[PDB]
């Protein structure tokens, strides 16, 4: 937002628990919603290697970042009686396609279904991960003075740096979404 | 030598028919271990089918998913060659370090 | 002539259990309410 | 902005006091129940 | 001999360090509190009405 | 009365088809207990729908 | 061997009731403080 995130403006996400007020704040920017986990130094370095060195070398700057409006996306995608009335069906694929919806049909069907897993079983298996939903895409501004050896000349240079949160790195424009 | 895995990665990340649900499951998982372990059987079937039906290595567009597949989906589930491709991507990251 | 005697302790145990549930609900409901107001209006 | 921030701070402040007082009441009711059930020797 | 206020000021030392913002929450500064201050001796009163 | 409020949070807010009721959906009961304690947020009904989705998800695991 | 203990605990439970009244007054006071000051 305008000001740096204070330690109190960073909120922990409660997964597996009803969190409607957080879901109302999906597009809110003042509080930042996070998991409990904090990336270690080692995996921080590896993530930087992957995104700054490997990906632009292999793509030649062809990647881009996007965010999904996953509130309405997940609502109109999963708010079927098939997913709300999940039993604790092995019909024909036509009835499965109708039940699961057009978008989930063209998204999942040939991609994640085997002869052991019809369309609706695969879509139920995907539906489970919805319980960890998270918020909408954000862009954060990172400010950092350099280390004490680089800071010596121009001590007042506050570097600034932009990152994508709740976002994706994409190599294609999604047709279906 | 990681040149064959990098050729496969090159064709994957520059392929216009890269599946659209990979981004959705990426933004669902956040790089959370538990969200992956719930979707774990789903993504394994997805990667195997997308390797056989087209010559690409899906979920290679994100660091979180590739490293989660490397760590968790190595107990079987994946065929050994497909798993070795993700293992080799992680080995490339270590070598850059 | 047997007017006063010791009381059943199971009744007091049930009373304590109800109080303990009341205490958990006090803390959790206050935290949830303050959070809901904060996220709805103060952002 | 000033008013919202101060209200947020005070409202967050009282919740911690609520927590501490509920801890006090929980401990005291446990003490009462314990002494009614069984003394300490 | 006799004690000096400097030595007992140093010996008594600091015990508080509090972060204070301005009204508009633009700037943070720290307040340092000493136990040898003449502030402690006065026992003056403080109040805040609404 | 609570009947009007629950009918609202079932039909107007949650737009849930009548074929899904309280007798069929115990997680919906446990959620309705807490949903009506907040009066606002009824305008973005999509927040409540997604919350019921994720609660049904947390309910229907194998662990 | 128990009634004396329960009454001797009641001798402090009275103070507990007092502290309950004090905390409720504090909560109402804080709500009135906030409602007066911060809601323009």
């Amino acid at each position: 937002d305008r000001q740096p995130l204070n330690p109190a403006n960073i909120e922990a996400r409660h997964h597996g628990v009803s969190d409607v007020p957080r879901l109302g704040a999906m597009d809110a920017d003042e509080p930042l919603f996070v998991d409990d986990y904090r990336a270690t130094d080692d995996e921080w370095t590896l993530q930087k290697v992957f995104y700054l060195c490997l990906m632009p070398a292999m793509t030649n700057n062809r990647a881009c970042g996007l965010g999904l409006n996953l509130k309405t996306l997940l609502v109109d995608l999963f708010y079927r009686p098939a997913f709300l009335l999940m039993p604790a069906p092995e019909d024909s694929i036509a009835a499965q396609r109708q039940a699961v919806g057009e978008m989930l049909t063209e998204l999942v069907e040939d991609v994640a279904t085997d002869a052991h897993t019809p369309l609706l079983q695969a879509c139920r298996e995907l539906f489970l991960a919805v319980q960890f939903v998270g918020e909408h895409v954000k862009v954060l501004e990172v400010r950092a003075p350099l280390d004490h050896a680089q800071r010596q000349g121009l001590p007042d240079f506050i570097s600034r740096q932009h990152v994508l949160y709740n976002g994706c790195c994409v190599v294609t424009a999604p047709k279906t979404l | 030598d990681y040149e064959e895995t990098l050729r496969l990665f090159k064709t994957t990340v520059t392929s216009p028919n890269y599946p659209e649900l990979c981004y959705l499951v990426d933004v669902l998982v956040h790089g959370n271990v538990d969200a992956f372990l719930l979707i774990r059987t789903f993504v394994a079937r997805c990667i195997v089918n997308m390797f056989h039906t087209r010559q690409l290595l899906v979920f290679a567009h994100s660091y979180a998913l590739v490293t989660l597949i490397a760590e968790h989906l190595a107990d079987g589930a994946l065929p050994p060659q497909l798993l070795f491709h993700y293992r080799n991507l992680v080995a490339v990251l270590r070598l850059v370090t | 002539p047997i007017t006063v005697l010791t009381q059943n302790v199971l009744s007091a145990l049930e009373i304590l259990r109800l109080v303990r549930l009341d205490l958990r609900q006090l803390a959790q409901s206050v935290q949830d309410t303050i959070q809901h107001m904060r996220f709805l209006y103060l952002l | 902005r000033v008013r919202k921030r101060y209200l947020r701070q005070e409202l967050r402040d009282l919740g911690h006091r609520v927590q501490t007082y509920c801890e006090d009441l929980e401990g005291r009711v446990s003490e009462a129940e314990a002494l009614l059930n069984q003394q300490c020797e | 001999d006799e004690v000096a206020r400097t030595d007992e000021w140093k010996g008594a030392g600091v015990s508080r360090l509090r972060e204070v913002w301005d009204v508009q929450h633009r700037v943070r500064l720290r307040v340092l509190w000493y136990v040898n201050s003449f502030w402690r001796s006065r026992e003056l009163s403080y109040d805040d009405h609404e | 009365k609570r009947d009007e409020k629950h009918r609202h949070v079932v039909n107007v807010v949650l737009e849930l088809p009548t074929e899904i009721s309280e007798a069929t959906h115990p997680v919906l009961a446990t959620m309705l207990s807490k949903y009506t304690r907040m009066s606002s947020l009824f305008n973005d009904k999509c927040a409540f729908k997604l919350d019921l989705l994720r609660m049904v998800a947390v309910s229907r695991t194998r662990r």
